[PDB]
């Protein structure tokens, strides 16, 4: 998700470090270690309905 | 979708039952009635719509559509989808129109009269390229069709 | 022709055309006030003369045209317009008439009656 | 229990037609040109100065209009009967005076009374002759007691501006593309400028497109070059709602893509895509750092205003934009062009305004340029600008624009066609719908079939069953019977009791404030006045102020829940339409309120001031509900309509039971009615017309509508009553054709006369000679 | 998370919470009264302009409804926007000509509304 | 404009009952009553004078004279 | 055409015509068809305008009934005498010769 | 609905009327606050507001990227030059934050320090919203690219250089900044109350609801043509002059409601007798108000002088009976239908069998009350009748 | 006859649904011999027409499906050793489908025009799980590319003819027998034939230039007769088949 940086307010992003992958900033030396598993769901939409034809 | 095409057979088999109605009711050597029998002018549909039910009033195959805010008129209230409120004329004409039904049967009429206004010119276009590109063929004597060449 | 027009009889056509537009008058006016212009610009002395005297020429082709079409137009009313001075006016206009010698309607005096009353 | 019912609320319609109605749009726009448009033209204009020079100045103090008068007698003015003008093809004009005062030898003279041209004078307008007589003084003058007047006479020939429809201008429009991709659009039109600014969302990203640049950029790049820097702020001024950020996401990831961090690198990413669009300078202009800041400032969404290079209040309507584009990528409600909300009716008062302001900056233009040419160099025969006040430059520009019908205006680059018309004296309805009559921005731009649909909103303004048949059927449409157009107004008061109704500055909040649901944004003709909780109390307040009179009546307020927008819509040319109040499932109006109507105890002015009737627009219109009848008033009913027959314009009045009728037959007898065949006026006698048609023994109707008896239309009839009868007989009669009786046309029944004019002119040409 | 009203905000505030709190309102543009003596024409008559001491009667009536009582007229208060960033309010104390105090007083956490009952005054004449 | 002489369908001499018609009207008499003092059966010749308009006096308020 | 409002307007102005009064058919409202029909029977006319119809050319009764009425007719501009046009050899243009 | 709990008194303080401002940060949520970074400077221009703040960033931190952070510094200044070093060390020491000025005017604001049950309000001198500053970054590309490499009529102060040069004017005031640990921010925070007595009536704010109504929203400043709003500002001799010539036919008691119950009936009647003629009991407008002397008939056109003596006599007739004749009355005055027709439109009804009747019931009511004024119009009646009888010789 | 059609609508053709340009817009396109149509319908016959269950997985078979359409969820998962992107499939949707994909079908599916992802980046852990893990292609390629990869992960076709959009089973209301036919809205009838359950000798379309390019010459002649003759009838109107025949 869209994560922005406390220190200056721009938009974070993801790189690897030296010990883990650390959210970044391109402005500021702010960053953040991944410590831990973080997840982004999208649940996109999936294809319900089928919709044979052929009523009246 | 399936509510719209509910709501619309019902009012069509209103329609129709309420014309059947009247051509069953109505006596013989009435001018209508025998102007549509013999098919000279006119039909059982138009003798309905004058006398017993003008049927419901579609725009490009569907009820009218919300000109307002999910309103056809502001006299309808929001999100309504009752049969006068999107375009039913449960009047006939013989007893007149409500002024949401007259408006109705007017965007139906001026709907018909702008289709026939671009098709005249469009056809003209067609059959003026067509008969540019299709004249030279003939049938000659020995029964072949043969181009110019 | 309308080539061989140099920038001094252009400036007196446009002029002349501003002068008469100015006060109001129909285009015949003005068709006939630039033919005047365009008939006395033929002269080799006319054309060679000073920007008072091409003014006051502008002024006394205007007043013939005026004068010819029953239209009273007192000379101090031309001059009015003109950067120039009457005295200089009144001397080209009788240079001029005298070497052209075009009509010249007499001053109604019941048109001009006509239009000076109403200025009140 | 039926509710009781005001049978004599037609009564109101009359009562309007005494202050309104058919050609009183025309007259009252005339009437407010001539009397403040023409003073705040010279306002904008007063000084001008030359250039080389200095301290020389022409400054104007005052312009007037005069009175009606011809030229003909020699240097001398005389009044003259509009009729007069018709019969010796002269333009009925009136001398247009000026004071000034100005600078020739460095003294100061001013004139009092200098005339600069000859403005035209619509017929029955404030300084015609005609306006405020007596029907025996207008036969005294040879003119039509019953002529609607409305319409400018040019050289003996009657013209008539339609009113023209346009789109409204700085509004967001949201719409798909031929490709299908949707995006966005706003013509942000000021007197400065009229420029549009677009938004695409092209590959996934926005993209902001204008003319003045080469290339368009990603909204973000714009952002930051705007002021804004950090990305969060944008962000959360964007939108909040997790699908707001999945769409914004690539815009994001592109601007980071380039090294762009700065408004200093934006400003110079800017200028670099900025076109030396040179208009007439470049060289004291600065660069990339000057010229996008300027772009930023004026060209892009120039109606949203900064007051010192403090862009946050265009940030926030540019944000506004994106999430409007955004949330229509969802669900796919697009916004419909012939929804009447949107657009602007523009009369004679706006056109001829335009083209004064216009003629007069070109006047000024071309005597700066005459100074600037004379002074410097001539001698010390100081130059003044008496000299060369050419009179025929006014004048012959108002005459060519009036009666060619074509309209050029480079200033704001317009270049508009068949703006008037001849006026069909065919027949007085003729001539009545002919006033009436609406044309359309298009002129046959496309044939979409889109805008030629009768759509809903044009309930209660237009009337549905009357366009002209042919290749303008719908492109062309005629104001109802009951119906009035909006004027300018001072924006001022509206301002100030909204900041005291407590909606908060834009400025003072970040731009999450947006996302909330309960937040709702008002804008006031398309500038953002702030955010505001409890949008009802405020409609309801809003409303109450304008029925107590603080609030100009015709300003009208309408609420988008979609949206969650409050519009305040102030500007002239919107349609309004009377509306009678309910409160409680009970009309304001009573028996008691009809009688005193009919003693003459009060007018219609008074019914709005007491707060029982109230105009409508459309956009209001839209929030509230209205009723048709007593009987069908619920508690949900906020006005009653006050007569249905008005929705029927005046050509579709002559109909007698034209909802018994199928409409395309009403749409037949409309076209068919404006070419009836009757009398023309009371003085059709004297009158001399290219041709003219009279009915031998007009009659007046024998079934009529309370139409005709409102437009007096018995008084001047266009047809007969005939016993006909309904067979069949000798089979002549197959198609549409019927029988006559020879014995009826022998006794003079539709019996006509027909009249020519045939004219000719005897010159005095440049030689002394003349035709004989 | 619920959202309060001006009866809740004032309650939870006052009755279950003794603890003061900074509170930061938006007032109408003219205050009801007459700048006293400072050269006015019914010119904008502001919160400076007044004087110490009383100035206001806060009402919390029944059924949610919360009214300030400013003399003879009654306004009408309300939740502004709900701003969920920090909005510090500072003292700037100028001791010196070139030195002064920034002195921090506390955070905003609610904004409120005051506006004219207009219906009141209508219905009033 | 002016009355016509006859009567359209029957033909019946109508342009001599109009002046007395307006007499009649200048009293208290009523259309209809009117119509039937001054003899008029059939509805053609009530339609006729009653749906007249008498433009002939507008139009001579704006004669020479 | 379904032109009912034609029929309707007939009725109205035969009842009127007999009684001396003028009709409204004003849109959405007017006098309704119960009242012309009392005015018609009050009169001494069919209650539906038929009448009863002698041929002028046989003498004979006409088997059906026929509808009487007064009805505005409206003359319009476009007449024959206008726009008949008939072209003899006439004149030719100078570039291309043709009519 | 009675103010059932809570009623709570409002103070006003001014002790730092001039010296409050608030200071808030879009980009910062209030959970996180800024009492624990340990700020460096704070430069404002008291004109102009624009305060800047300059505040400590630690980089012992785990979230410092001190590789980065020897890099931007690196960038922003010199290798070795250190004259005007935006950080002293080779890291960036601190972190500036710009300010921009949200309105113009900030009176209406106020602050409210809301204690145990009691309120208590200062006016803001200003509000200022603070963003981290990014010129750094522009210092950077700055460095970067050096080390590479009588006249006509202008608008300058729509020029944002001459702008920068106005502000670039105000001198910086340094200031020192105390957080809310120190002990100063508590001994200045008690001056935001205001010493005064819990109960004293206020000496101000005493305007009515109709005055305040009036001052929030200042203004900006046919024949009947005026509306019964504008009708009511015209003196009283007026409003019965202009109300009277719209009806033309007016009953005395519906003029008392009509221009209101405040006005004494001797002046209403006063005023009454000089433009309306007494007709059975009923006012009728006199015929010279309705036909101006300069006026003449709209359908005949005869001077008003006639149409005042054909009036006259109408209007003298319904005095002696109620129904009038129509036929008469023209062959009586020799007027055109037209005009008698409109004389009889303005105050009498059709009346079938009966010819004209009077449009309103006889008042005997008004007679009894004020025999005096019905005396009066009596002579004034023979008067009038004397004049007719010898003009139209009755 | 163009002056005759009105321009009609609501004829569903049996289907309640699948919008069929006609009328003279219709004639200009087939005139036109335009290689690209609007609304190009291709009829199909299915050998077992009466297993709906074989109409569904025939459909299936033809019918172009995206990655996120079957996809139940797709995650983002940073690590501090690596991230990548997660995928679980809809089983459940998978089968109810009948869809022939697995974790393995999406594999083989995936390393196709996709930033050339390589094999070895794609490793499928469960049945449905399925794991991508981009590289730094330094072709303006960082590894926050991986939401690139987010971007157009689920915009990836597994199953069925790319250039097929949608397509419909239509039941035969004959009361004798009822028999399913297969309309597809798409540009290849070459594929839509070839796909195994179709009765490709009595598969037809709607756009001529197909027909020619697939069929030959005579193929393209019937079906532009039959196309005329169906757009014809549909209006009502009537022209003898002879014309017609002669324009083709
Ligand atoms: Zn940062
Ligand atoms: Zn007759």
């Amino acid at each position: 998700m869209l994560l922005f940086c406390p220190g200056c307010g721009n938009g974070l992003i993801v790189e690897e470090g030296q010990r883990c992958h650390r959210f970044a900033c391109n402005t500021c030396p702010y960053v953040h270690n991944i410590t831990r598993k973080v997840t982004n769901r999208k649940y996109p939409k999936l294809k319900e309905v089928d919709d044979v034809l052929g009523g009246a | 979708e399936t509510l719209e095409a509910l709501i619309l057979k019902e009012l069509s088999v209103i329609r129709d039952h309420a014309g059947s109605a009247c051509l069953r009711e109505l006596d013989k050597s009435n001018s209508p009635l025998t102007m549509a029998l013999c098919g000279s002018k006119g039909s059982f549909i138009n003798i309905s719509q004058m006398i017993a039910c003008v049927g419901q009033q579609a725009i490009s195959g569907s009820r009218v559509p919300d000109g307002f805010e999910n309103r056809s008129l502001p006299h309808f209230e929001k999100h309504s989808k009752l049969p006068a409120a999107k375009g039913f004329v449960a009047n006939s004409f013989y007893s007149g129109l409500t002024p949401t039904e007259f408006f109705f049967h007017t965007m139906a009429g001026r709907e018909g009269l702008v289709d026939t206004a671009v098709k005249t010119a469009e056809t003209g276009y067609m059959q003026r390229r067509l008969v540019k590109s299709l004249e030279d063929l003939c049938s000659q004597y020995d029964l072949t069709v043969r181009s110019s060449t | 022709e309308n080539e061989q027009v140099s920038r001094s009889q252009q400036r007196g056509l446009r002029r002349v055309r501003d002068l008469c537009r100015v006060l109001q008058l129909p285009p015949t006016f003005e068709d006939t006030a630039v033919a005047y212009y365009q008939q006395a610009y033929r002269h080799s002395g006319i054309r060679a003369a000073r920007l008072q005297k091409k003014e006051v020429l502008v002024g006394c082709c205007v007043l013939i045209t005026c004068r010819q079409h029953n239209w009273p137009l007192t000379m101090g009313a031309i001059c009015t317009l003109l950067y120039a001075d009457l005295d200089v006016f009144s001397s080209t206009y009788m240079q001029i008439v005298k070497l052209l010698g075009l009509d010249v309607p007499s001053l109604c005096l019941a048109e001009l009656v006509k239009t000076y009353c109403s200025s009140f | 229990a039926p509710i009781p019912t005001v049978e004599e609320k037609w009564r109101l319609l009359p009562a309007f037609l005494k202050v309104k109605g058919l050609v009183k749009q025309h007259i009252d726009s005339f009437n407010y040109f001539i009397n403040v448009e023409i003073k705040k033209i010279m306002k904008a204009n007063e000084k001008v100065t030359s250039d080389a020079d200095p301290m020389w100045y022409l400054k104007y103090l005052n312009i007037y209009v005069g009175l009606p008068d011809v030229e003909e007698s020699f240097n001398v003015t005389r009044p003259v009967s509009p009729h007069e003008c018709r019969l010796r093809d002269m333009t009925y004009s009136a001398p247009i005076t000026v004071d000034i005062e100005y600078t020739r030898g460095s003294q100061r003279i001013i004139r009092n009374a200098l005339p600069i041209g000859r403005m035209p004078i619509m017929l029955r307008s404030s300084n015609c002759v005609l306006t405020g007589k007596t029907p025996a003084e207008f036969a005294k003058l040879n003119e039509c007691p019953l002529d609607p007047g409305g319409y400018f006479i040019v050289k003996g020939v009657e013209k008539v501006i339609l009113i023209q429809e346009q789109l409204s201008k700085n509004r967001i429009i949201v719409e798909a593309d031929r490709k299908g991709a949707v995006g966005a659009s706003v013509t942000s039109s000021t007197h400065e400028k009229k420029s549009r600014t677009n938004m695409a969302v092209k590959q996934g990203r926005f993209y902001l497109r204008h003319n003045t640049l080469s290339e368009d950029i990603p909204i973000v790049i714009i952002f930051k070059a705007m002021g804004v820097e950090s990305d969060q702020e944008i962000v959360q001024m964007i939108g909040t709602e997790e699908h707001v950020m999945a769409a914004f996401g690539p815009s994001l990831e592109e601007c980071q893509k380039a090294q762009i961090f700065t408004q200093m690198q934006a400003l110079k990413y800017i200028g670099n895509k900025v076109r030396r669009q040179r208009m007439w300078g470049g060289g004291p202009k600065k660069t990339k750092i000057e010229e996008a800041r300027e772009l930023l400032a004026s060209t892009i969404l120039t109606h949203v205003p900064v007051k010192e290079f403090n862009f946050r209040a265009k940030c926030i309507y540019t944000a506004v934009m994106v999430r409007r584009v955004i949330l229509a990528q969802g669900d796919n409600k697009v916004d419909d062009r012939d929804y009447y909300g949107n657009k602007r009716l523009e009369l004679a008062g706006q056109l001829l305004s335009l083209l004064f302001e216009d003629l007069f900056k070109k006047f000024n233009s071309e005597m700066k340029k005459i100074a600037d040419q004379v002074i410097p160099k001539q001698r010390a025969a100081q130059f003044d600008v008496v000299k060369h006040m050419r009179q025929d430059q006014i004048t012959n520009g108002m005459v060519n624009a009036i009666s060619t019908g074509n309209w050029s205006l480079k200033r704001f680059k317009m270049d508009r066609q068949g703006v008037t018309q001849v006026l069909s004296r065919l027949s007085y309805i003729s001539a009545l719908g002919m006033m009436t009559r609406i044309s359309s921005q298009f002129e046959k731009t496309r044939k979409v079939s889109g805008p030629r649909s009768l759509q809903p909103s044009q309930w209660g303004m237009l009337c549905p069953s009357d366009t002209p048949e042919g290749e303008a059927c719908g492109l062309v449409k005629n104001l109802a019977l009951m119906t009035h157009i909006t004027t300018d107004m001072e924006d001022g008061p509206i301002v100030k009791l909204a900041s005291n109704l407590g909606v908060e500055d834009v400025n003072l909040l970040c731009g999450e404030e947006l996302s909330y649901p309960n937040v709702f944004l008002v804008f006031l003709n398309g500038n953002i006045l702030g955010v505001i909780r409890d949008h009802k109390k405020l409609v309801n307040t809003f409303r109450l102020m304008r029925r107590a009179g603080y609030i100009n009546e015709f300003v009208s307020i309408s609420t988008n829940l979609t949206d969650r927008c409050v519009y305040i819509s102030s500007d002239g040319g919107r349609l309004c339409r009377p509306y009678i109040i309910v409160k409680k499932q009970k009309p304001a109006v009573t028996n008691k309120h009809m009688e005193e109507l009919a003693q003459g105890y009060r007018n219609f002015e008074d019914f709005l001031h007491e707060s029982l009737v109230e105009y409508l627009d459309v956009n209001e219109e839209n929030d509230c509900n209205i009723a048709l009848y007593e009987h069908t008033i619920n508690k949900d009913t906020t006005h009653l309509e006050i007569e249905p027959f008005t929705l029927l314009g005046v050509c579709a009045g002559l109909i007698p039971y034209p909802h018994h009728n199928q409409s395309p037959r009403n749409t037949y007898q409309c076209a068919m009615g404006k070419q009836a065949m009757g009398t023309i006026g009371y003085n059709q006698r004297n009158r001399i017309d290219t041709l003219m048609y009279l009915l031998a023994y007009p009659q007046k109707p024998m079934v009529k509508t309370k139409t005709i008896e409102l437009i007096e239309f018995e008084k001047l009839p266009a047809g007969q009553n005939a016993t006909v009868a309904v067979m069949s007989y000798s089979g002549y009669d197959i198609e549409d054709a019927l029988v006559l009786n020879k014995a009826s046309l022998d006794r003079g029944f539709g019996r006509c006369l027909v009249y020519k004019n045939a004219k000719c002119t005897l010159k005095r040409y440049t030689n002394q000679t003349f035709d004989k | 998370l619920p959202k309060d009203v001006s009866v809740a905000e004032l309650l939870r505030e006052l009755s279950l919470t003794k603890e003061e709190e900074l509170l930061f309102l938006q007032l109408p543009d003219t205050l009801p009264g007459q700048p006293p003596t400072q050269d006015i024409a019914e010119n904008a008559c502001t919160l400076a302009d007044l004087t110490e001491g009383q100035v206001g009667k806060l009402l919390i009536r029944k059924s949610g409804r919360v009214q300030l009582l400013l003399g003879k007229v009654t306004l009408d208060v309300t939740m502004g926007t709900a701003c969920s960033f920090l909005q510090e309010l500072v003292s700037v104390g100028l001791g010196d000509s070139r030195t002064g105090e920034m002195t921090v007083l506390g955070h905003v956490k609610h904004k409120l509304v005051c506006s004219p009952d207009f219906e009141s005054l209508l219905d009033h004449k | 404009m002016i009355i016509p002489v006859r009567c359209f369908t029957c033909g019946k001499i109508v342009g001599n009952k109009w002046e007395a018609y307006l007499g009649l009207l200048q009293a208290e008499y009523t259309e209809g009553d009117a119509l039937d003092a001054l003899g008029l059966k059939r509805y053609c010749c009530r339609r006729m004078l009653l749906a007249h308009v008498d433009l002939i006096e507008k139009l001579l308020n704006y004669a020479p004279l | 055409r379904m032109t009912v409002g034609k029929l309707i307007e007939l009725l109205a102005g035969k009842a009127g015509v007999l009684d001396g009064r003028f009709h409204y058919g004003t849109a959405f409202g007017g006098s309704k068809v119960k009242d012309v029909c009392e005015d018609l029977v009050r009169h001494g006319y069919n209650y539906l305008g038929k009448d009863y119809v002698t041929s002028g050319i046989t003498g004979e009764p006409l088997e059906a009934y026929i509808y009487f009425g007064p009805v505005y007719y409206q003359k319009l501009k476009h007449m024959v005498l206008d726009k008949m046009h008939a072209r003899a050899r006439g004149p030719r243009a100078v570039l291309t010769r043709q009519p | 609905d009675d103010p059932v709990v809570q009623e709570i008194d409002v103070y006003l303080a001014k002790s730092l009327a001039e010296k409050l401002y608030l200071f808030q940060y879009p980009v910062r949520p209030a959970s996180m606050t800024y009492d624990d970074i340990p700020h460096l400077s704070a430069k404002i221009k008291p004109k102009q507001q624009k305060v800047e703040l300059e505040m400590a960033i630690d980089t012992l931190n785990p979230n410092y990227c001190r590789s980065k952070g020897e890099q931007i510094a690196l960038n922003v200044d010199g290798a070795c030059a250190d004259e005007t070093s935006t950080y002293s060390s080779k890291l960036m020491d601190k972190q500036t934050f710009c300010s921009s000025q949200t309105t113009s005017n900030t009176s209406r604001y106020a602050a409210a320090l809301y204690r145990q049950g009691e309120l208590h309000l200062t006016p803001l001198h200003g509000i200022l919203q603070l963003r981290p500053s990014f010129s750094y970054l522009d210092k950077a590309d700055a460095k970067h690219r050096e080390r590479e490499a009588e006249q006509a009529r202008q608008r300058r102060v729509q020029s944002y250089e001459f702008l920068q040069k106005k502000h670039a004017e105000e001198p910086w005031v340094h200031l020192h900044y105390y957080g809310l640990r120190d002990s100063r921010s508590e001994h200045e925070r008690q001056y935001l109350l205001c010493p005064g007595s819990s109960g004293v009536e206020n000496t101000e704010l005493v305007k009515s609801p109709s005055e305040y109504l009036m001052m929030l929203m200042p203004p900006s400043q046919p024949s009947n043509v005026l509306s019964m709003a504008q009708l009511r500002t015209l003196p009283l001799a007026d409003q019965i002059k202009i109300l009277m010539k719209n009806v033309k036919v007016m009953p005395f008691a519906n003029l008392m409601s009509l221009l209101g119950p405040s006005i004494d009936s001797v002046a209403v009647l006063r005023g009454i007798q000089k433009v309306a003629m007494l007709v059975q009991g009923n006012w009728v407008v006199k015929s010279d108000i309705l036909y101006p002397k300069d006026s003449s008939s709209p359908h005949s056109g005869v001077p008003a002088e006639v149409l005042c003596r054909g009036r006259d006599f109408v209007m003298w007739k319904f005095t002696q009976s109620r129904w009038v004749v129509r036929k008469e009355v023209a062959t009586v005055t020799k007027l055109c239908a037209e005009d008698v027709k409109d004389f009889l439109e303005h105050m009498a009804v059709v009346r079938i069998n009966k010819g004209w009747e009077f449009i309103l019931p006889y008042d005997g009511e008004f007679i009894k009350k004020h025999p005096d004024v019905v005396q009066r119009q009596h002579m004034l009646w023979t008067g009038i009748q004397a004049k007719l009888e010898k003009v139209y010789n009755l | 006859p163009g002056t005759q059609m009105t321009l009609k609508t609501f004829h569903f053709a049996g289907v309640a649904s699948m919008n069929i340009t006609l009328g003279v817009p219709r004639i200009k396109e087939i005139i036109n011999a335009s290689k690209a149509i609007s609304t190009p319908i291709i009829t199909a016959q299915l050998d077992k027409d009466d297993d709906a269950d074989y109409a569904r997985l025939v459909k299936g078979r033809i019918e172009k499906t995206l990655l996120g359409e079957i996809s139940e969820y797709i995650e983002e998962v940073f690590l501090p050793d690596d991230c990548f992107i997660l995928v679980k499939l809809s089983l459940e949707r998978i089968r109810l489908l009948r869809l022939e994909v697995n974790a393995e079908t999406v594999r083989y599916s995936i390393c196709t025009s996709k930033l050339r992802v390589k094999p070895g980046d794609v490793a499928v852990h469960g049945e449905a799980v399925v794991c991508v893990t981009p590289r730094e292609n330094s072709k303006s390629s960082m590894y926050y590319v991986l939401q690139f990869l987010k971007e157009d992960l689920p915009k990836v076709v597994v199953q069925g003819i790319p250039e097929v959009s949608r397509a419909v089973i239509h039941i035969d209301e004959q009361s004798g027998k009822e028999k399913y036919k297969l309309l597809v809205e798409g540009d290849n009838l070459r594929a839509v034939m070839a796909t195994h359950g179709v009765k490709g000798t009595r598969t037809t379309s709607n756009n001529t230039y197909e027909v020619e390019k697939t069929l030959g010459i005579e193929a393209a002649r019937t079906t532009i007769i039959n196309e005329i003759q169906y757009t014809m009838v549909n209006h009502g109107m009537s022209i003898d088949r002879r014309h017609v025949m002669l324009l083709s």
